[PDB]
C-alpha cells in the first residue's frame, strides 16, 4: 500500500490544479467585466467632459463678445 | 499546510490577470482625473455664467 497513497497523493495534486483553474478563470471574468464597466463609465464621463468643454468654450466667447 | 499550492497556483499564467488588472488601474485613474477635470470645467461654465449676468 505504499503505492497507493501516492494515487492518493496525485488525486489530491490533480484537485488542487483543478480548483487553482476554476478560481483564475472566476478572476479572469471579473476583471474582464471590471475593465467593461470601467470602459463604459470613462466612455460616458469623456462625452460629459466634451460637451462642458464645448459650454465653457461657447460662455467664454460670449463673455468677450459683451467687453 | 498546503499554501504552496495556492502560491503556485497564482504564479501560473500571470500575464493574463496581469495586463487585465493593469488596465484596470489605468481605467481607474484615467475615470478619476475625467470626474475632476468634469468638477473644474463645471466650476469655470458657473463663473462664466456669472461674469456673463454680472456685467
Ligand atoms: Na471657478
Amino acid at each position: 500500500q505504499e503505492r497507493i497513497k501516492a494515487e492518493r497523493k496525485r488525486l489530491r495534486n490533480r484537485i488542487a490544479a483543478s480548483k487553482c483553474r476554476k478560481r483564475k478563470l472566476e478572476r479572469i471574468s471579473r476583471l474582464e467585466e471590471k475593465v467593461k464597466t470601467l470602459k463604459s463609465q470613462n466612455t460616458e464621463l469623456a462625452s460629459t467632459a466634451s460637451l462642458l468643454r464645448e459650454q465653457v468654450a461657447q460662455l467664454k466667447q460670449k463673455v468677450l463678445s459683451h467687453v | 499546510r498546503n499554501k504552496l499550492a495556492a502560491a503556485k497556483c497564482r504564479n501560473r499564467r500571470r500575464e493574463l490577470t496581469d495586463r487585465l488588472q493593469a488596465e484596470t488601474d489605468q481605467l481607474e485613474e484615467e475615470k478619476a482625473e475625467l470626474e475632476s477635470e468634469i468638477a473644474e470645467l463645471q466650476k469655470e461654465k458657473e463663473r462664466l455664467e456669472f461674469v456673463l449676468v454680472a456685467h
